[PDB]
């Protein structure tokens, strides 16, 4: 890759017919209505840094017997609007994180009443050394985080 | 002219 990595494409199931790729050279990757964000989205219902990704080191905590990754790196998606977006299945609370495995669709907001969908789909395209590049890391399937002043203090320079 | 995030319930 000449600086891609996971590519975020708004689907036609949302009201965004448009592609987003997070350059791996970039981290985090801002999604958003201000074009300040990596990502350029707008939309009235989310704010200006409506999401996040962000890529992290992939870590386990022993070995024994089995032998894990070792020590790779895993995308995250780090998520800081009002409107709370959902991943596959999962909530998003303003404030945060979530693993995202190949092909992960996440919603960034959805109106019932207002008919108001949105909705990502992340392609890895280019594996930075993934431990794999985002199956669900096992047992774990799918659960979402809570974010700290890392990822806050990320943003906060945005 | 707009700047504000439409916060659904």
């Amino acid at each position: 890759g000449n600086g891609r990595f996971l590519t975020l494409k708004p689907l036609p199931d949302s009201i965004i017919q448009e592609s987003l790729e997070i350059q791996q050279g970039v981290n985090p990757f801002f999604i958003g209505r201000s074009e300040d964000c990596n990502c350029k989205i707008e939309d009235n219902r989310l704010s200006r840094v409506h999401c996040f990704i962000f890529k992290k080191r992939h870590a386990v905590g022993k070995s024994m017997y089995e032998s894990p990754a070792q020590g790779l790196d895993d995308i995250w998606y780090c998520h800081t609007g009002t409107n709370v977006s959902y991943l596959n299945n999962n909530r998003m609370i303003q404030g945060t994180k979530f693993l995202l495995q190949d092909g992960d669709e996440i919603k960034i907001i959805w109106d019932k009443n207002n008919k108001f969908v949105i909705g990502f789909k992340v392609e890895i395209n280019d594996t930075t050394g993934l431990f794999n590049e985002g199956l669900g890391m096992l047992q774990e399937q799918r659960v979402v985080l809570k974010q700290t002043a890392e990822e806050k203090d990320l943003v906060k320079k945005l | 002219e707009v700047e504000l995030t439409q916060e659904l319930p």
